């Protein structure tokens, strides 16, 4: 019933199958790095991410004029086992949170479906597997295997509280914008946490408060679940697309802008701000690419590789963007179903939608200011479940979501750096 | 990601 069927431990010996040492596309030189295989196309890798970007594998600090605002540093985070463990049980715990929801279940069935498209064939007549949405895994016999994989969640890289979906680009194709998808990697850590304030006015003000509040994990993990639900049916906004914030006069003296996919994935009254027009405009654009992807599986006559075979391919993909298969056994978008997958990948799943299914309190618009980072420990029972994260039920921490209260739990948060006034 |  889990999502995670094995309560791993960093220690647990490889066995070249689900735990095992591996090496990611980078286009570069890497030494094999342990990772363990949680869930049927999901992959963690408790290290601090200095793989995907090569041109970011230094996690040292930079001299204290140098450090901006909203950053943390600490070069020596997860570093040592007991940490990787921790990481890797954090980790687990919070899928096990997301999907224990309606929400989280439909969001992380959505992810696991949403493989790949094999796009990467010179020749029309045959469909062939992008490389860069697979990872060599080193089996018993020393032998590398390619494995073809959907997420992976890997630590933050040097800015230890700076999350994001990471994704390895291909040479013409943009993959997470022409329906494609291609594997996410997750910069995520589940040992910290930001503060947030529970009066509007004050959270949306960067002089003000001090970050009274949490945020659970779980809704951050979320949050990059759904970019990465986006970037997998490639059908995510260009970031060029941007609102010029105007509802908020300290976004505004100082021209910030805020990406239109920043908006949908928060979801609410945020989502607002993306115009009818231009909402159509996508959503036409996407429409075309799925369509594209239907006319690519017809011209398909053989598949490479041996792994699975073209009926099987054809049918994961059919099953994936919900094409329809007519009495030819020609493939088209239905417009109806498109629409619906489109919806719920965009709609449905958002962070203020899971807000809702936690019962947690959180910020209500993205539009925020940050207030601080905190150091957490989510693994023990004792500070945080599955079923009501820091609000445990039949405790002082139950109700008014005391839990996320750091002045009332003040034993579960040590504040780390405080970000209000320093914008 | 996470914004400001
Ligand atoms: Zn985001």
């Amino acid at each position: 019933m889990p999502f995670v069927n094995k309560q791993f431990n960093y220690k647990d010996p490889v066995n070249g199958v689900d735990i095992a040492y591996i090496k990611i596309p980078n286009a570069g030189q890497m030494q094999p790095v342990k990772a363990f295989k949680i869930h049927n196309k999901i992959w963690v890798i408790p290290e601090r991410d200095t793989f995907t970007n090569p041109e970011e594998g230094d996690l040292n600090p930079p001299p204290e004029a140098k450090q901006v605002p909203v950053s943390y540093y600490d070069s020596t985070y997860l570093s040592t086992d007991n940490e990787k463990d921790n990481y890797l049980k954090g980790v687990t715990k919070l899928f096990e949170r997301i999907y224990s929801t309606d929400l989280g279940r439909m969001l992380l069935t959505s992810i696991v479906r949403g493989i790949p498209f094999w796009g990467g064939s010179t020749i029309d007549t045959e469909l062939k597997v992008i490389d860069t949405n697979c990872i060599n895994v080193i089996q018993p016999d020393g032998s590398y295997r390619s494995e073809e994989l959907n997420l992976v969640i890997i630590g933050p890289s040097a800015d230890i509280i700076q999350f994001e979906c990471k994704s390895f680009g291909h040479e013409v194709l943009n993959l997470t914008r022409n329906g494609y998808g291609s594997t996410q990697y997750i910069r995520f850590s589940p040992d910290f946490t930001f503060g947030f304030e529970e009066s509007l006015e004050v959270d949306t003000n960067p002089l003000l408060g001090a970050g009274k509040f949490a945020t659970d994990p779980a809704v951050t993990l979320a949050h990059e679940l759904i970019h990465a639900g986006h970037r997998l049916y490639g059908i995510a906004i260009n970031p060029n697309r941007v609102f010029k914030v105007n509802t908020n006069a300290y976004y505004e003296m100082s021209g910030l802008e805020v990406s239109f996919e920043e908006l949908r994935t928060f979801g609410g009254h945020d989502a607002k701000f993306i115009d009818s027009l231009q909402e159509n405009e996508f959503r036409l654009y996407y429409y075309n690419k799925f369509k594209d992807i239907a006319s690519t599986l017809n011209k398909a006559k053989s598949i490479v590789g041996t792994t699975a075979s073209l009926q099987y391919m054809k049918n994961v993909f059919k099953e994936k963007y919900l094409l329809s298969e007519d009495t030819s056994g020609k493939f088209s978008v239905d417009k109806l179903k498109f629409d619906k997958l489109y919806k719920m990948l965009t709609e449905i799943y958002t962070e203020d939608n899971f807000v809702k299914f936690f019962k947690v309190l959180n910020r209500k618009t993205y539009l925020n200011f940050d207030k601080a980072v905190f150091k957490i420990n989510i693994v023990p029972k004792v500070n945080y479940t599955i079923y009501d994260g820091f609000n445990l039920r039949n405790t002082n921490l139950a109700a008014n979501f005391n839990g996320q209260n750091t002045e009332i739990n003040n034993m579960n948060f040590t504040k780390l750096k405080n970000f209000t006034g320093l914008f | 990601r996470r914004g400001i």
